[PDB]
RNA sequence: AUUCAUAAUAACUUUUCGAAUCGCAUGGCCUUGUGCUGGCGAUGGUUCAUUCAAAUUUCUGCCCUAUCAACUUUCGAUGGUAGGAUAGUGGCCUACCAUGGUUUCAACGGGUAACGGGGAAUAAGGGUUCGAUUCCGGAGAGGGAGCCUGAGAAACGGCUACCA
RNA sequence: GAAACUGCGAAUGGCUCAUUAAAUCAGUUAUCGUUUAUUUGAUAGUUCCUCUACAUGGUAUAACUGUGGUAAUUCUAGA
């Protein structure tokens, strides 16, 4: 019975292989977002606590936060859920899922670490991997770096280098949500519009109010 | 054969695409058949158009010889004349190149397939090499 | 049929386009704008089938999208945007100007007209009404509508719309002694002066209208489109100043036009 | 032709809308601040009108059959009031109350090898026969029912259930 | 300039004639009995307010990276 061991801290993934059904018996009767800890599952686990994040049976199929009863049932399931995705407006397929309650005819079961036993993991505890993308919203980059309001954080934008084969060049992301002089031209031309046209047609009004009194002087 | 003549009627000046267009018609009381070509070439000398930039696109020889009608059109500043114009046209005119592509059967069976394909399938080749490597 | 249709057939179109029945199985199919697609007229059929500038629809296309054709002072890049009646088409870089009026026989004719008198466009007023926040409006038969309009403009009536800013200028009353264009049925693109105009109460107040020759005939007032003083018509009418010829005379003068 | 358009008062609302969007241009002002202002467009946006439509709707018009003369109303049939529901009228439904409605001027039932029309064949006429089929309108995606999304679908080159 | 998010379209076409006998349909009205994205024309100095970002608030999530199951599906799970 497989096991995808996940550990979010440094982002790294593994895969374990546990055969013996004793040294898994701990696992049954727990639903995903349960604890368990890592000691009867391995004497290299020593320390370790695990949350049951997910996983999926012998079919292949996968298994659903909230339903009970660890068995296969069929769902409808719509927009905006685990499971399924929609292939266009309103498409909700009856589709077939597992309880999350975790039985003996799970063949892989995924976990979270939630905190580090007392010794490591080659692949996993020593490996890290950095995160993929900086942040992009000028915002986020300064609540990333911990700025200032008067910093210019267009200076502090992470530059990824690369080369082609062999001339060397770095792109960095376009930076969004920015104060720039063409947004403030454009605030300044909305008001401005505004107030013009509103004028225009209390003058335009006055003058057809004069024009009724001057027709109406017979 | 002496010579054909080549006369030009309701000619229409076309500002909205910087052209002329006009209906020629050529008396080959010989030959065989126009030689569109030299129509070409005989229409650019006609007013002034470097013959690349003209075309000649309809034709149509009347019964029993002699007399061939057809409709063609003079662009000036052949940049315009590669720009206002159909591209098998300018093809068939040798101031182009015909592209290669496979077949329609082939390009709606290459997109029908990778309809089947949600996003790259760097995730999906990988798994494949993975899962049938063991 | 499960909603709105957006193809239209040939032998559906409105018959006065003079569309060939063969050389195609579809029609330009006007979309939406200000005239009905019955009584309209497209911008691909207007550039490609009377002008003879275009010869396919891409071609009209390219002509249309370099920004060219302007439809009451205004860009339009739409192929089959429906110009409608007393419309003045305007193109730029051969310095024409146009307005669309039917012909005598009925269907659209080309008028040619010159860059002063292509500022302005007559609108038979068709509804007027206390607007939103107690202001007046006009709106008129090309679905303009205009703004505190002088009071003594009321229904079925013409008014003087320039191009520039809306802003009616002179208008013209509805009474007997006016010229008159007829724009439906079986009497369209005639032009006449009212003599006579029975009310019935309940609908279709039908008009006697008495032309140049002295053909009187009725209309519906629906038809009807008052463009100013018998004599002084504040447009320039197309050839021939609608007058209706009768056949027999058709052959008379079109015989007398061979021979030189 | 109106309890219309519109305006006013008293309030009310899981307070709707009233631009945190984008391209191209580098104009003008001086206290010369990288301060103030400014163009040509794009995309949205509430309401009203317009256009494309939609849905209901008045009058009149269909083939054969009396070996079909009574039909409809238990379980809405025709009408009244009031509510509910709908985009809205309306027995469309519900509660209560009335006993009506159609017909030998053919009701109701039955049959159709019936989708309807523009139209086609047939040259003395009027007619007799046809119109599944190039255009207009309706209905349906093996049979039924239900439904999400959306301005618009009871959609099936969308979904769910049952039957084959 | 792939992929994916967002917007729109996919309710038009095209096919067939099983149902249907005042039903459809045709001409003729009606909406003072209503819904309508779109197009066209007009349209919005009033917003929290007896202490406050407006030189501009916050969260996610796809695509992506890497970890996997299922014989199989346009299956998808967890990070």
């Amino acid at each position: 019975m497989k096991l995808n061991i996940s550990y979010p801290v440094n982002g790294s993934q593994k895969t374990f292989e546990i055969d013996d059904e004793h040294r898994i018996r701990v696992f049954f009767d727990k639903r995903i977002g349960q604890e368990v800890d890592g000691e009867a599952v391995g004497d290299e686990f020593k320390g370790y606590v695990f949350k049951i994040s997910g996983g999926n049976d012998k079919q292949g199929f996968p298994m659903k936060q909230g339903v009970l009863l660890p068995t296969r049932i069929k769902l409808l399931l719509t927009k905006n859920v685990s499971c399924y995705r929609p292939r266009r407006d309103g498409e909700r397929k009856r589709k077939s899922v597992r309880g999350a309650i975790v039985g003996p005819d799970l063949a892989v079961l995924a976990l979270v670490i939630v905190k580090k036993g007392e010794q490591e993991l080659e692949g996993l505890t020593d490996t890290t991997v950095p995160k993929r993308l900086g942040p992009k919203r000028a915002n986020n980059i300064r609540k990333f770096f911990g700025l200032s309001k008067e910093d210019d954080v267009r200076d502090f934008v992470i530059r990824r280098e690369v080369t082609k084969g062999e001339k060397t060049y770095t792109k960095a992301p376009k930076i969004q949500r920015l104060v720039t002089p063409q947004r403030l031209q454009r605030k300044r031309h909305q008001r401005a519009l505004k107030v013009r046209n509103a004028q225009a047609q209390r003058e335009a009004a006055a003058e057809y109010a004069q024009l009724l009194a001057k027709r109406l002087s017979e | 054969s002496d010579a054909v003549t080549i006369r030009t009627r309701k000619v229409i000046s076309n500002p909205l695409l910087a052209r002329k267009q006009f209906v020629v018609d050529v008396l080959h009381p010989n030959r065989a058949n126009v030689s569109k070509d030299e129509l070409r070439e005989k229409l650019a000398e006609v007013y002034k158009a470097e013959k690349d930039a003209v075309s000649v696109f309809g034709f149509r020889t009347q019964f029993g010889g002699g007399k061939s009608v057809g409709f063609g059109l003079v662009y000036n500043s052949v940049a315009e004349a590669k720009k206002f114009e159909p591209t098998y046209r300018l093809v068939r005119y040798g101031l182009a190149e015909k592209v290669e592509k496979a077949s329609r059967q082939q390009r709606k069976q290459k997109k029908n397939r990778d309809k089947k394909i949600f996003g790259t399938g760097k995730r999906l080749a990988k798994k494949v090499a993975r899962r049938n490597a063991d | 049929a499960r909603g709105p249709k957006k193809h239209l057939k040939r032998l559906a179109a409105p018959h006065h386009w003079l569309l060939d029945k063969l050389s195609g199985c579809y029609a330009p199919r006007p979309s939406a704008g200000p005239h009905k697609l019955r009584e309209s007229l497209p911008l691909i059929v207007f550039l490609r089938n009377r002008l003879k500038y275009a010869l396919n629809g891409r071609e009209v296309k390219a002509i249309l999208m370099q920004r060219h054709v302007k439809v009451d002072g205004k860009v339009r890049t739409d192929t089959t945007y429906p110009a409608g009646f007393m419309d003045v088409i305007t193109l730029d870089a051969t310095n024409e100007n146009f307005r669309l009026v039917y012909d005598v026989k009925g269907r659209f004719a080309v008028h040619r007209i010159t860059d002063e008198e292509a500022s302005y466009k007559l609108g038979k007023v068709k509804k007027v009404q206390l607007g939103k926040k107690g202001v007046p409006y006009v709106v008129t038969h090309d679905g303009r509508t205009i703004r505190y309009p002088d009071p003594n403009i009321k229904v079925n009536d013409t008014v003087k719309i320039d191009l520039a800013s809306g802003k009616i200028t002179d208008f013209i009353k509805f009474d007997a002694g006016k010229l008159v264009y007829v724009t439906g049925g079986r009497n369209l693109g005639r032009i006449g002066t009212i003599v006579h105009k029975e009310r019935h109460d309940g609908g279709f107040d039908l008009v006697h209208i008495k032309d140049s020759l002295d053909n009187t005939f009725v209309t519906r007032l629906n038809n009807v489109f008052v463009i100013g003083e018998q004599g002084k018509p504040y447009i320039s009418l197309p050839k021939g100043k609608g007058i209706k010829l009768s056949i027999a005379e058709e052959r008379d003068r079109r015989r007398a036009q061979q021979g030189l």
